DNA sequence: CGATCGTC
RNA sequence: AGACG
């Protein structure tokens, strides 16, 4: 459903994290922890953002048109 | 390989039932006082053992974090509910022309999680957020 | 993601609702209230597959 | 009008009942070898430990709405430590000669028994505790 | 559906002034400002700076509604002393507070790398 | 759905009761609340 | 016939809140209707206000048919009864 | 029954009902939505045709406006179509059908309407937002709650039934009701909880607050009370700046356990000429008790000066506290590792008792007590063991609780929470029961399959021995699923029957009134009563009174 | 001794007492006579009903009695004295305020008195949570309580599911 | 069971004392037993103390009885309601039950009567008998569209 | 609603500022009442939040599964290593005055579930519309402008505060009212309305 | 230099670290307030929706792109369109940006605030240019598109403040502590056994001295030196958030001096 | 021959 | 029928 810009409970910016984030879990072999920590996401309601997010766009892409 | 059997309640009757594997039937001869007290053994003329316990629970009641920390009637009452609750129902919504269809913008999968929910495909079609809560009197409103 | 076990009627999705009935074949006693001269009963509901 | 009662008592116990903030004394007069005070104290702005000799003082003076301390020129009757306060709402008689007086500080209650100032302790939302050393 | 503009917290509608000044009814040299499109940040800052003040003999702010965006200040002062200068001075004496802060920060933001 | 997938129905001496025998069978939680309460039943 | 004249009436000489509240919801629907005040105004203009000082200074021309239980009645002005509650 | 006692009505409106710290107890929180649905017929008079044209003016799609103009002939003029909308010179005798504009009365209701309080006239105040807004302390008569319930709203439409909405069916004057001679309405959750906390003898204030919280109460005098220290603070207490709420001439005095003039433990109650001089206020003093502040107030003051009370009580004590806070974690159901010990072995030695009680039965030396089986006395015994052993575990819970236990200071303020809740939640859950009696055999000869046939121990036949914070076992768990259900199951047979025998009860005594001589009679004059209630005397104007001379000593009574 | 009754005399003398500023150490200048005759005037002044024949004379007296009991053991003259300390103009406004009281307490003709009893009856009995009785813990215990035994009650039912009878 | 009895010296003093309790009824019999109290024979029986005792007692027996339901639950009503509704099943002369065979038979208005249960029928043996329907009664005129003689409408008001 | 039987609607929205807060700037998405727990005894409510406190900083999921051994002390153990009072409790600053709450708040992650049926799908409001063919009585349903149930119930409670009139504008000029004719003889609706 | 004093501790790009001594709690407050509601920025107040053949929603669409940050540097440059003189929009109260994406590759293509285009007129001013924070340089996931997928929309940026929409913050999260010692007794905590083995030390507890047991309570003494975070979403720079924080408080306390010289 | 309330 | 207090 795409990661949302912006956590909110503070507006800090989470938009430009998931690439990354992905990436970090992926390639780098690391845990979403230090993963998330790594991105910056220092306070929890920031974490649960990411950390909680199902990204159904990937699912939507799949049907056809 | 008749590792596991099929019983009715008919059947049930004539059997001896573990709870847990291990901790129903391995030997006898200091603990944890913050873990609930469960009984001994007693009986021990067993024939089968419970897959899991939580398998006692359905669709709903197998959503509740912890039910068993809770009153009985408030497992009754949150099964009904989350009947009424919102997200994705289905993966291809934007493709069906249906009567009333409510569907979450970010929904997000629970922090705290049954191991049925696994079976239950929640944390793939959920329906709710992890909102940062605070219990307490601010204005009274 | 899609179960299944439903059916499509013109155009709409039905759930059959099983439905909870006593079993047939099955012989069962029961006591009598105080003023029935009967005291008890035997009962079979016999019903053929 | 001017002061209505003063003397120097000598504290038994010293007690906080569920309390983190109040105290309730005991202390009987070292001169009047009769006279007895009960006392609820706010031991955070004024503390009290056991055997303390403090000199208890009810004045009636130093109406209308509260101006706030202003040292700019005002001067109170302070040459104390802990100031009070409140109302008259019993006048018990403990037998012939022998008459209690209670006085309510907002709630922190206050007992003082013995039979010396009769005329000078009256009903009024009106007296002041004065407490020193 | 029957939620008013978010506009509305911060903008003055026509036949809405700013400040209104009521003289209190219950009390000699006291008085009531109703402040139109404000919150607790102008609220407490300005109720505590009047308290800073010596011939403020009462000062307290309230928001009546959570709902509408005004408050009320009721101001008390000594004779000789209109409520309306000590509002005044409260809040010169906080901007050149503020003033000061501004310069402060400035200054050692300045001093600092990365 | 899945829940709706998973209902009874009883029509018509304590069926309403959470019996025994409903044991890994029947949830013991899921029921609605007055109307038909025990009646509508969920495995 | 029926009723009861003015001397002998067992009823309450105290107006009753029913007969209080239908008498100044009768007396405001009058003022409602450009009906002319028996009292001065302070500046009034709701009909239920202006029927309550009316009546606060017995100035309402209406009276209470109390029926009793046979079918007899007695007879009692706003202005005789007392409106204390 | 659906056309004639009750029918489908013009000028009503029902949605999502919502609480309001900021309404006073007889307004009612209108979405000005709805306020521009809903009108009042008023005629053009001297009086109002100023105000009216204005309205008119502005029209049905503008607040202070209007829907419809009618003159003589009887024809509606619709303002949001007609081309002369905004050319009407209004004339005297016309009606003006305005939208619902504050302070008009209305008729708002909650359902199941079984109750004269369930239905009272509310003075409105038209506000944004889509729910209606309601004062906390008017949640009781109507029996309501925000979890998302909704209300229905009555516009009257003539002056005399307006003024019979104002005059009888308004809120303050249903404040003491006649249902049980006692108030039905009095100071509830964050208020009633904050009230406790703020009237503590610990609670001191100081100016910068004192100044907000006295200028809070609209009421206020202006006058700064003398603080109670005078010492190196002016440091004022809760209970003083609370009795700022209180008006004069109110008087109160309770006494409850220790209670003792001194009173040591800050106990009872005593107000005089509205100055709260001891004593911890909580539901005794501030709830829809019988000797409570509002009944003294209500009777005293009158109800218009005690409907301002709750507001007033409420301002002060929702300020104090919302700068105070108040929450509930899980760490206010932790008893102590030392009570934990103790509630642990309580239910160990309940578990002696049953276990030697019942090889006494098995023995057939147990003697069941004349009228009893043998097994009846057996099964009221071991109950016994087992519901002691649940109250002294629990009591040993609530004992550890510290003053600073959220739940406890919920409990003691009255506001939430009785012994049980701290019990199962911390301690013990106990035992669960069907019919009255223990976990049945549903199976043959046992209650489970995990279970052996003829178990009589108490964890076979429900008995709950772990707490909430514990965890149940899924014997355990399922065991009180069968009590949940059975409370389920009768909570909705309990709804249905009393309905019922309300409808019944209501129609059999429909036309009983009180007649112009005293008399209690019905629709055939029959009398029911000679003097209602035996006095002749209205319930509301009732109070639990001591009589002096028929107790007490023989000695006592000369003295 | 704690009964529901109009006219609440202990917050009257209080008001008395605070109103006319009472002092426990000044003798007051009332008289046995402005007592005990002051009390029993009073009593003949409380209505209820106020027809002049002995019927309703009798009916109003005895409508009073309890009250009267309230009203004596309150203001008897070692109370009035001793206890409360009442002067003459603090009594006389006591005695005043009873009547006016009372008079306020009674009950107004037009109450739907049958309605309102009904409803009475019928919200509480909704709130009645459970048919199981608090009683169930012990065998020779159980009695049909809650809303079966009200039904059973409302439809004077022949065949009740507990009859009992009470042997003193 | 618990006695609170006023001692010698004059104070009220709790003085248990032996009571039996019984699973059935016959009351006229067992009241004529030797060594018992028949000044203070219970039953929750209100009819069999109404068949015995007489009306009266049956009234005061039928109070307690719903004063018991109430006072178990915890809660309270003013004396007042439940003394009006035994008053209602009580002037009767008998016991007139809360139902359609009770009060919905008694001489009232053929229409306040068809608004509760029968309402077809109790309206056929209106017409049958040819009922004259007083009006005077809530019902009627909730049906009529009328002022019901209610508190506001008890009078009449005049100029 | 929570997870846990616990239904309640949006009582009023405050933004950041307004919020009571965090030492860390965190602040609540929603603030729900203490007494909302007491009676309720839905401790797996509480229990939840403190693992979900404790799983979103870590950056695992939280085991909420029924009979199993987490216990409330394993949770707050892993919760106080994380830097935080092992019980949930936070300290809060006012954020009208940023004083710092006498109190501290219960706070951390909890899943919430956003229910059908809103204020806007509930609001109705009629004042007059469209009358049903046979009885000429209002509609019945907000889709169809209807007229809300003024039932014998309702008009019991009305009957109960004495207010007749009130009582027979609901029954007559709110809702029905007709004007019909009737012989003095035969008092039946036999007379012709032969107006003008 | 007079009244209320700073010391930074730590500074970055995106962060402020430092000590509000010689200040009011009130001030600290309206400040803390202000700084997260006040500060006006410019973010996308209208979408315009072309095509969108696109799994999202046109509003869904439309709600994040609010949420993406753009540069706001020179904001007080640029005028709220509620005070402009023109009919709805120009370049003296708006930014005009421009989104066209199409899916040409088989693989899944990604929409990035990087894919805005300013098509205004921006008058030499940094202003609207979306803020890039991504190591890779596409900060912000618009979103996801296939194959005929197609996004073409037109955005108005608009000035405003948080307090109108949360989208217009400048701010996010501030860090607010004081006395790290409770030597004020301002909270009471809630404890088992000990109130100080429960409760975490604060950081700040390093750079004050602990109260010393056998003390007794400060009863006059208030609350100056606060220890605070201001944490910047990049629209703004860091000492600009506090700097125009400060500036916009004293402006409305200006406004309140100035309307009471128009009475 | 009865059988809680409102609503889609 | 279905959902809600
Ligand atoms: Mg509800
Ligand atoms: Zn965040
Ligand atoms: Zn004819
Ligand atoms: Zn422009």
């Amino acid at each position: 459903m795409i990661v949302p810009v912006r956590c909110f409970s503070c507006g800090k910016v989470v938009g430009d994290k998931w690439e990354s984030y992905l990436n970090l879990l992926q390639e780098d072999e690391l845990d979403e922890g230090t993963a998330l920590s790594r991105l910056g996401l220092k306070r929890y309601c920031c974490r649960r953002m990411i950390l909680t997010h199902v990204d159904l766009i990937e699912k939507f892409l799949r049907y056809n048109p | 390989e008749g590792l596991v059997e099929y019983i009715d309640a008919e059947e049930e009757e004539s059997i001896l039932i573990a709870m847990q594997p291990e901790d129903l039937e391995p030997a006898e001869a200091d603990v944890d006082p913050a873990k609930r007290i469960r009984v001994s053994h007693h009986a021990t003329t067993f024939t089968h053992c419970e897959i899991h316990p939580s398998m006692i629970l359905g669709v709903a009641a197998s959503i509740i974090p912890f039910p068993d920390h809770n009153q009985s009637p408030r497992n009754t009452y949150q099964s009904a509910m989350g009947k009424q609750a919102m997200g994705v129902f289905l993966t291809n919504y934007n493709v069906r022309m249906d009567t009333m269809a409510n569907i979450l913008y970010y929904p997000q999968k629970p922090l705290g999680t049954t191991r049925a929910m696994e079976y239950l495909k929640f944390r793939e079609l959920p329906a709710g957020q992890n909102a940062i809560v605070a219990i307490a009197c601010y204005s009274g409103y | 993601f899609d179960m299944g076990g439903y059916f499509i009627i013109n155009g709409s999705e039905k759930v059959l609702i099983a439905q909870e009935r006593s079993a047939g074949n099955i012989v069962q006693v029961f006591k009598k209230a105080a003023p029935s001269p009967i005291s008890h009963v035997a009962e079979i509901r016999s019903a053929l597959e | 009008s001017n002061t209505l009662f003063d003397d120097i008592f000598q504290v038994s116990e010293v007690d906080p009942g569920r309390y983190n903030k109040v105290c309730r004394i005991e202390a009987a007069s070292t001169t009047q070898d009769q006279c007895k005070l009960t006392l609820d104290i706010n031991v955070e702005l004024f503390p009290v430990a056991a055997q303390d000799s403090l000199t208890v003082t009810i004045a009636s003076s130093l109406t209308r709405s509260w101006r706030p301390p202003q040292a700019g020129d005002r001067s109170l009757a302070d040459d104390y430590d802990y100031v009070m306060y409140g109302t008259a709402y019993k006048f018990e008689e403990v037998s012939k000669d022998l008459i209690a007086v209670y006085y309510s500080f907002g709630g922190l209650l206050m007992r003082l028994e013995g039979n010396y100032r009769n005329l000078n302790n009256l009903k009024q939302e009106n007296a002041y505790l004065l407490i020193r050393r | 559906m029957n939620a008013p503009d978010r506009f509305e917290l911060f903008l003055l509608g026509e036949g809405e002034s700013k400040l209104k000044i009521d003289p209190d009814t219950k009390a000699p040299n006291a008085v009531v400002i109703t402040f139109e499109k404000e919150d607790h940040t102008l609220g407490n800052l300005i109720r505590a700076e009047l308290l800073n003040d010596r011939k403020v003999l009462f000062a307290a702010y309230k928001v009546e509604h959570p709902f509408f965006a005004r408050f009320k200040l009721r101001i008390q002062t000594t004779e000789g002393y209109d409520p309306k200068d000590a509002l005044k001075n409260a809040c010169n004496s906080i901007i050149n507070k503020l003033g000061a802060l501004k310069t402060n920060f400035e200054t050692e933001w300045n001093l600092q790398t990365l | 759905t899945l829940s709706h997938l998973r209902r009874t129905n009883t029509p018509i001496a304590k069926p309403r009761q959470l019996h025994n025998t409903h044991w890994g069978l029947v949830c013991p939680a899921e029921t609605p609340e007055g109307q038909a309460c025990g009646l509508v039943k969920n495995l | 016939e029926k009723a009861i004249p003015k001397d002998q009436r067992a009823t309450t000489p105290y107006m009753t809140k029913y007969e209080r509240a239908r008498i100044l919801g009768t007396r405001a629907l009058q003022i409602s209707m450009n009906a002319p005040v028996f009292v001065d105004l302070e500046g009034e203009t709701d009909p239920l206000r202006i029927a309550m000082k009316e009546l606060a200074e017995k100035k309402i021309p209406l009276v209470i048919r109390r029926y009793l239980p046979d079918g007899s009645f007695e007879d009692w002005s706003v202005e005789e009864l007392i409106v204390d509650l | 029954r659906g056309n004639l006692m009750g029918k489908r009505v013009d000028f009503s409106a029902r949605t999502v009902i919502s609480g309001d710290p900021n309404l006073e107890l007889d307004q009612v929180g209108v979405p000005k939505s709805i306020a521009k649905t809903l009108t009042y017929p008023e005629v053009v008079t001297p009086y109002n045709i100023d105000r009216l044209t204005q309205l008119v003016r502005n029209g049905p799609n503008e607040h202070p406006g209007a829907k419809y103009v009618i003159r003589d002939s009887g024809d509606r003029i619709d303002l949001r179509y007609s081309k002369r909308a905004g050319d009407i010179q209004l004339q005297y005798g016309w009606k003006v059908e305005r939208h619902i504009m504050d302070n008009d009365p209305v008729l708002f209701n909650r359902q199941p309407s079984l109750h004269k309080m369930s239905m009272m006239a509310h003075r409105v105040k038209v506000i944004p937002y889509s729910t209606f807004r309601l004062n906390l302390s008017v949640t009781s008569p109507y029996n309501a709650d925000f979890d998302g319930d909704e209300m229905n709203l009555h516009v009257p439409q003539s002056e005399e039934t307006r003024a019979e909405l104002s005059q009888l069916c308004a809120v303050p004057l249903q404040i003491v009701s006649p249902q049980s001679n006692k108030p039905c309405m009095g100071i509830v959750q964050d208020t009633l909880c904050g009230i406790r906390k703020l009237t503590l003898r610990d609670t001191f204030i100081e100016l910068d607050q004192v100044l907000n919280m006295l200028y809070w109460v609209p009421d206020w005098d202006g006058v700064i009370p003398t603080p109670a220290i005078i010492k190196p603070k002016p440091l004022w207490s809760g209970k003083q700046i609370l009795s700022v709420a209180i008006p004069n001439g109110i008087h109160l005095q309770r006494f409850d356990e220790g209670t003792t003039l001194l009173s040591p433990k800050d106990n009872g109650m005593l107000i005089i000429d509205g100055q709260i001089i001891f004593g911890v206020v909580e539901k005794k003093t501030v709830g829809s008790s019988n000797g409570g502040l509002i009944h003294v107030v209500t009777r005293e003051k009158g109800p218009q000066v005690c409907a301002k009370l709750f507001g007033n009580i409420q301002k002060v004590v929702n300020f104090w506290l919302l700068h105070n806070g108040f929450s509930t974690g899980i760490g206010d159901t932790i008893a102590d590792g030392p009570t934990m010990r103790e509630i642990t072995e309580t239910i160990a030695e309940a578990k002696k008792k049953v276990l030697d009680v019942t090889k006494e039965a098995q023995a057939n030396l147990l003697t069941a007590k004349h009228g009893m089986t043998l097994r009846e006395s057996f099964e009221d015994n071991v109950v016994r063991f087992l519901n002691e052993a649940r109250d002294k575990a629990g009591r040993l819970a609530e004992v550890n609780l510290k003053d600073l236990n959220n739940v406890k200071q919920m409990v003691m303020a009255g506001s939430k929470g009785s012994f049980i809740n701290i019990a199962q939640m911390s301690a013990c859950v106990g035992q669960q029961s069907v019919e009255g009696k223990r976990i049945a055999f549903g199976f043959v000869d046992r209650t489970l399959p995990h279970f052996s046939k003829d178990d009589y121990s108490p964890e076979s036949k429900g008995f709950v021995e772990n707490s909430y914070l514990r965890g149940l076992t899924p014997q355990e768990f399922f065991f009180h699923a069968m009590g949940g259900r059975e409370g389920l199951i009768d909570t909705a047979v309990k709804t249905a029957e009393t309905g019922y025998i309300q409808r019944r009860l209501v129609k059999a005594l429909e036309d009983i009134m009180v007649h112009y001589d005293n008399t209690t009679r019905n629709s055939l004059g029959n009398v029911i009563q000679f003097i209602y209630g035996e006095d002749g005397m209205d319930a509301a104007h009732i109070e639990k009174q001591s009589l002096d001379t028929i107790g007490g000593s023989d000695a006592a009574f000369e003295k | 001794a704690n009964w529901p009754l109009p006219v609440n005399i202990r917050r009257i003398i209080q008001n008395a007492q605070q109103t006319f500023h009472i002092d426990h150490t000044k003798p007051s200048d009332l008289t046995i006579k402005d007592i005990v005759l002051g009390v029993k005037d009073l009593q003949e002044n409380l209505l209820v009903l106020r027809g002049k024949n002995e019927i309703i004379q009798n009916a109003q007296r005895d409508a009073v009695t309890l009250f009267c009991c309230l009203l004596r053991s309150r203001l008897a003259t070692r109370r009035v004295l001793q206890e409360y300390r009442l002067t003459k103009q603090a009594f006389d406004w006591v005695l005043s305020n009873i009547e006016a009281q009372f008079l306020r307490s009674v009950v107004h003709p037009g109450e739907m008195v049958g309605v309102l009893a009904a409803q009475s009856i019928g919200e509480p009995a909704t709130q009645m949570t459970l048919n199981t009785f608090h009683f169930a813990g012990v065998a020779s215990k159980k009695v049909t309580s809650g809303v079966p035994r009200l039904k059973e009650i409302l439809n004077v039912a022949k065949n009740m599911k507990t009859p009992s009878l009470t042997v003193y | 069971y618990d006695r609170k009895v006023p001692s010698p010296t004059g104070e009220y003093v709790k003085e248990p004392e032996w009571v039996l309790e019984t699973d059935g009824v016959n009351l006229s019999e067992v009241m004529t037993v030797p060594g018992i109290d028949p000044t203070r024979i219970y039953t929750n029986s209100f009819i069999d103390i109404m068949e015995v005792l007489g009306i009266e007692a049956g009234r005061a027996a039928l109070y307690k009885e719903v004063y018991n339901v109430i006072a178990s639950d915890g809660s309270y009503v003013n004396y007042r309601h439940m003394a009006l509704l035994v008053d209602v099943m009580t002037t009767q002369g008998g016991l007139t039950s809360v139902t359609r065979h009770g009060f919905n038979r008694s001489n009232t208005g053929a229409l306040m009567r068809c608004s509760f249960e029968e309402t077809v029928e109790i309206l056929f043996e209106a017409g049958a008998s040819a009922e004259l329907d007083d009006c005077r009664g809530v019902s009627e005129n909730v049906i009529l569209g009328q002022m019901a003689p209610i508190g506001t409408g008890a009078f009449d008001v005049m100029i | 609603a929570s997870r846990h039987g616990q239904k309640g609607t949006i009582g009023i929205t405050y933004r950041r500022e307004d919020m009571p807060f965090t030492a860390e700037g965190i602040v609540p998405d929603l603030i729900i009442n203490p007494h909302a727990i007491p009676s309720r005894m839905t401790v797996a409510h509480l229990i939840e939040c403190l693992l979900s406190k404790v799983a979103a900083l870590s950056g695992n999921e939280g085991d909420a599964s029924p009979f199993t051994d987490i216990t409330v002390e394993g949770i707050s153990k892993l919760l106080r290593e994380h830097g935080y009072q092992s019980r949930g409790f936070e300290v809060m600053y006012n954020g009208h005055t940023g004083k710092k709450l006498m109190a501290q708040i219960f706070f951390g992650p909890t899943y919430y579930q956003r229910l059908r049926h809103m204020v806007d799908d509930k609001i109705h409001a009629r004042a007059r519309g469209p009358m049903q063919v046979l009885t000429r009585q209002p509609v019945e349903g907000r889709s169809r402008d209807g007229g809300l149930r003024f039932g014998e119930m309702e008009r019991d409670c009305m009957i109960a505060h004495g207010a007749a009139s009130f009582l027979k504008e609901r029954l007559m000029e709110a809702s029905d009212a007709f004007r019909v004719h009737i012989c003095g003889i035969c008092g039946l609706m036999t007379v012709i309305a032969k107006l003008n | 230099e007079e009244g209320p004093q700073v010391k930074i501790r730590e500074a970055s790009k995106d962060n402020v670290d430092f000590i509000l001594s010689n200040v009011d709690l009130a001030m600290a407050n309206s400040l803390r307030r202000v700084m997260i509601a006040e500060i006006p920025t410019l973010a996308i107040d209208s979408v315009e929706v072309e095509t969108n053949t696109t799994v999202l929603a046109d509003e869904f669409i439309a709600h994040r792109l609010g949420l993406i940050p753009l540069q706001s540097m020179d904001i007080e440059q640029l005028e709220y369109s509620r005070d402009c003189f023109c009919e709805d929009h120009c370049d003296k109260c708006s930014v005009v940006l421009t989104l066209q994406a199409f899916g040409e590759s088989e693989s899944t293509t990604n929409v990035y605030s990087k894919d805005l285009v300013i098509v205004s007129n921006l008058m030499g001013r940094n202003i609207g240019h979306p803020i890039i924070q991504d190591k890779e340089g596409n900060g912000v996931l618009i979103c996801k598109l296939r194959k005929g997928q197609e996004l073409k929309l037109t955005c108005v940026a608009k000035k405003g403040i948080a307090k109108e929409h949360a989208k217009w913050g400048p701010a996010a999260a501030i860090e607010f502590e004081y006395d790290p010692w409770n030597k004020l007794k301002h909270t009471d905590y809630w404890y088992e056994q000990d109130s100080a083995k429960e409760w975490p030390q604060s950081k700040n507890c390093e750079y004050e001295d602990p109260p010393n047991e056998g003390d007794p309570f400060d009863y006059k003494a208030q609350a100056d030196t606060f220890y605070m975070n201001v944490e910047s979403v990049g629209s703004i720079p860091v000492d600009q958030v506090v700097v125009r924080g400060i500036d916009t408080l004293q402006k409305k306390v200006a406004s309140i001096l100035l309307a009471l010289t128009q009475m």
